[PDB]
RNA sequence: GGAUACUGC
DNA sequence: TCACGCAGTATCCTGT
């Protein structure tokens, strides 16, 4: 606590409920966000090659932490100044990112996933002592059963939970919840209840600490996205965060090629008509697009190939996504009866629809 | 008693005896929700079998009005519905729904008659009551316990059995998947006539189960070794060996060839079972089978259950369908039940005071003891 | 989502700065969305209604025309029939039929009724009131398809 | 391609 | 025995 410190920050892990109301340097808002946005690259990137319980996982993110000078062991000495300083950075950048991650779904449910596993690493490297002092700090209130009241009713939660061991179960932690809720559980009676509520079992506490994040935090981002008007006219913060997400730190195209050789003689005539007039009736949509299916175009490799073709027509693009997503859909069998319709075969192309003129 | 005279006595009970101001303070519950007592379905069996439903009062005064005037022989009481039931009729069709309702249930002695000697049918004796007085420790330390329902009327069904309704507000907004979940978790004896070993317990003993094996034992030996005498002969304890492995059926028999006594035969068949561990539990089978409440689902699932109104007469035993105190339940006894034509040759022998002057005083002071605890979990909360 | 959308044009029709009706349109939609999560607006305000140009029979698409199924439900109970040119009203609720929405159109009775139909919030949030909302808020600078619906608590995601 | 609705002026 | 015109937007479906 040098010049112009606080309070404000007395864990290590946080909520990130109480936006900041600093005022700081563009210098350090861009500084904080591309370092932020390192850390959660970093993490989704070892999410993906290891197993987030391997040891692996545990030194390549200490490591980036290390790295990036981001919060993520505890200190027994106290508030230093430089603690503070770095538990600051988290806290900014998080909300920095919240400002850059809540435009889009897509962008949304990456950002609460990358805290997610940040959250969930710091909370394995806690010891019981911090964890409890974290535990009251946020009014969570885990003694959740208290652990005397736990001990009250040890036998009977012995009793209660299905193959739970005296140690093992020492080693757990149970929930209160109205029994109108457990239903399930309290009907085969593999649950027990006292005055009103069961005592539910879940390393599990962890679990229930995030949940209660990701509500927290779901819910914010919806606020930050009904907030965005205020931000979008400010140009300094433009070009960051309207394209952090994109921040360095079968083909369509061959289709075509394909129309040269593989595609049958009625493809090849469907395919010529669409590319020197960019759109095709009813029968010849439904045709090629079933085909087109058949060869393995994806549902979205489908929609951006017609999406690109007739776009070209002179057309409104969000009448496309009004009128023909839903027939691009169904031939996928993605609405309506919902059935993975077959293509079309020669039987049917020949006794199908009679083409007429056009 | 002559039922023949049941309708000369009908009305001057329900003119001068029948509770209705401690009833209204029952159904109308402290007048917190608005219309509650006034979308409360009432029905009412008249003379010949005549069954109406539907019914529903404005207040104490027209309850009391139309009620003196059919002079019903059954009163049945039903949920309380989303409008006025005497309106049904003009409800648009789906939106008349039962919303609240008292949990409860019915434990019924015929339910029994697998299991008891004495008696069969409606018959019943001071040697099978000691069922019924299990039961209501059964459940409603459970409700008392694992549930914390806090308001519980126990009353005597006037013949075979008795009701139990629990209104706790908690307990009357639960909807039927809530019930049929209280239901079966307070149910052990499961299976019909056609299966002969009904209880099945795991290796693990729940603590509800262990609760209610605590309560069965202290009363078992009086009940079945002493008064049922479920191992006088030959013709019964081939039932309890039924119900045990045949591995040791023979070695019991010869032991059952020298016991003098039933309670012998139950040392000797403990002593048996506990030298041969997995069925370890099977005693505890067997007395459930013998002692645990029978629970009808289909009683306590459904909303729109209609069940005999407290204070009603029993049209045939002629019994008033009294509360039992649930600390003098060891002292209730079925059969001193004050009947309809006793209480109106008490009432013509000597105006809101006249019952006090019947045997039918302490069981409204029960009932107004459970009103006073239900007006004041209203007040404070 | 009449009323919703009744609401918002009486904030974008007045005479407030532009941040400050946004805000408030916010602020309604997220009422909106609490108020069907707890189920606590009224059966009536679900009810949508059409009309029969025809029979109830004459209809070869009896599954997939919510309307029509609902009249045929009508005239197979015993009460008076319903023929072309009758309105009908129907509300869209959840059987655990996993089928599509116009195939779950039931009878606002038999809603009341039957112990297993509970309405369908998330299609009422989903292509009721969003629809509806974003078309009104087309013009409107700061308001967009995506950030309705997560006021709404719907997932933003299907939406040199 | 088709089917079902109901607004406008 | 019947029944006003046309222009326009919105939603939904295509197995035997
Ligand atoms: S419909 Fe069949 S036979 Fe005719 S051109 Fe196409 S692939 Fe060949
Ligand atoms: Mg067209
Ligand atoms: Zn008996």
């Amino acid at each position: 606590t040098g010049d112009r410190k606080g309070d404000l920050y007395p864990s290590s892990l946080q909520f990130y409920q109480h936006p900041p109301t600093e005022n700081i340097s563009l210098i350090e808002f861009e500084t904080f966000a591309i370092e932020r946005l390192k850390l959660l690259k970093a993490v989704e990137n070892l999410g993906v090659s290891y197993v987030k319980n391997s040891e692996e996982y545990s030194k390549k993110l200490e490591l980036e932490l290390r790295k990036l000078k981001f919060p993520y062991r505890p200190l027994h000495e106290e508030i230093s100044d430089d603690v503070y300083d770095l538990r600051r950075k988290d806290h900014i950048s998080h909300f920095i990112l919240r400002l850059a991650y809540c435009q889009s779904e897509d962008l949304r449910r990456w950002f609460i996933q990358q805290e997610m596993d940040l959250f969930k690493f710091r909370f394995g490297l806690l010891t019981k002592e911090s964890v409890q002092e974290f535990l009251k700090l946020n009014d969570l209130q885990y003694v959740a059963i208290s652990e005397d009241e736990k001990n009250m009713h040890k036998e009977d939660l012995m009793n209660s939970s299905f193959g739970l061991s005296l140690t093992k179960m020492e080693d757990t932690e149970f929930y209160k919840v109205p029994f109108q809720a457990a239903l399930d559980l309290v009907r085969p009676r593999k649950v027990f209840l006292w005055r009103g509520f069961a005592f539910i079992p879940h390393k599990d506490i962890v679990s229930i600490v995030l949940n209660d994040f990701r509500a927290k935090l779901s819910k914010a981002l919806a606020l930050s996205a009904r907030s965005l008007p205020v931000v979008q006219s400010d140009e300094r913060l433009q070009p960051l965060l309207n394209h952090l997400s994109h921040s360095y730190i079968i083909s369509l195209e061959q289709i075509d090629g394909f129309a040269a050789k593989s595609f049958p003689l009625c493809m090849r005539q469907l395919h010529k008509s669409l590319r020197e007039n960019h759109h095709l009736r009813h029968g010849g949509r439904m045709q090629y697009g079933l085909f087109l299916k058949g060869i393995g175009l994806t549902l979205e490799q489908a929609l951006q190939f017609w999406r690109l073709e007739f776009t070209k027509g002179k057309v409104d693009s969000e009448k496309f996504d009004k009128v023909y997503a839903y027939s691009i859909r169904h031939n996928y069998g993605k609405e309506g009866k919902r059935t993975d319709y077959t293509p079309y075969s020669c039987m049917k192309v020949i006794l199908s629809n009679p083409p007429s003129q056009g | 008693y002559d039922p023949a005279s049941l309708p000369d006595v009908l009305p001057l009970y329900y003119r001068r005896l029948f509770p209705f101001y401690q009833y209204f303070r029952w159904l109308n519950y402290g007048g917190v929700v608005k219309n509650y007592f006034q979308h409360r379905e009432f029905s009412f069996t008249l003379k010949d079998d005549v069954y109406v439903r539907y019914q529903s009062f404005n207040n104490q005064s027209e309850l009391e009005k139309e009620m003196q005037k059919m002079c019903p022989y059954k009163i049945d009481i039903g949920a309380v519905y989303s409008h006025r039931p005497s309106l049904h009729n003009t409800v648009k069709s789906g939106t008349f729904q039962a919303q609240e309702k008292e949990l409860v249930f019915d434990i019924d002695m015929t339910d029994y008659d697998d299991v008891r000697r004495c008696c069969s049918s409606a018959d019943i004796c001071p040697k099978c009551w000691t069922l019924m007085t299990i039961a209501v420790r059964i459940l409603d330390r459970a409700l008392a316990e694992d549930f914390g329902f806090k308001h519980r009327l126990w009353v005597y069904s006037g013949r075979r059995g008795v009701h139990c309704w629990v209104c706790d507000d908690s307990a009357r907004k639960l909807s039927q998947a809530e019930r049929s979940a209280v239901a079966e978790y307070l149910s052990v004896v499961k299976g019909g006539e056609e299966t002969i070993k009904k209880v099945q317990l795991p290796e693990t003993i729940h603590p509800f189960i262990g609760k209610s094996l605590k309560m069965v034992e202290r009363y078992f030996e009086k009940y079945a070794l002493v008064d049922q005498d479920i191992l006088e002969n030959k013709q019964c304890w081939d039932k309890v060996i039924a119900l045990v492995p045949e591995v040791a059926r023979e070695s019991l028999l010869r032991e059952f060839s020298k016991a003098r006594s039933s309670v012998e035969r139950w040392d000797k068949l403990s002593s048996c079972l506990e030298a041969t561990r997995r069925y370890s539990n099977i005693p505890k089978e067997i007395m459930l089978q013998f002692c645990y409440p029978r629970l009808d689902v289909n009683v306590s699932k459904g909303l729109n259950h209609l069940l005999k109104s407290p204070f009603s007469v029993h049209p045939k035993t002629g019994r008033i369908s009294v509360p039992i105190d649930c600390k003098k339940l060891d002292q209730f006894d079925p059969f001193s039940v004050p009947t309809i034509s006793l209480i109106c040759s008490e009432l013509d022998n000597v105006r809101t005071r006249d019952y006090k002057r019947t045997s039918l005083a302490p069981y409204i002071k029960v009932f107004e003891q459970f009103l006073d605890k239900l007006d004041q979990s209203r007040k404070g909360e | 989502a009449k009323q919703a959308g009744n609401y918002v044009i009486s904030q974008i029709l007045s005479d407030q700065p532009r941040d400050s009706i946004v805000e408030n349109i916010q602020k309604k939609l997220t009422e909106i969305g609490e108020n069907v999560t707890n189920g606590t607006v009224p059966i009536t305000q679900y009810e949508i209604n059409k009309a029969l140009t025809k029979d109830p029979q004459d209809y070869p698409d009896k599954k997939s025309l919510p309307h029509v199924h609902v009249a045929l439900w009508i005239n197979s109970q015993g009460g008076r029939k319903v023929k072309a040119g009758d309105t009908i009203s129907y509300v869209i609720c959840q059987d655990g039929s996993n089928l599509s929405a116009s195939q779950r159109a039931y009878a606002q009775e038999q809603l009341q009724k039957q112990e297993n139909l509970s309405i369908d919030t998330q299609y009422y949030l989903s292509q009721q009131v969003h629809p509806v909302v974003a078309r009104i808020c087309e013009p409107i600078d700061g308001i967009d398809s995506a950030l309705i619906a997560m006021w709404l608590g719907l997932d933003p995601s299907q939406f040199r």
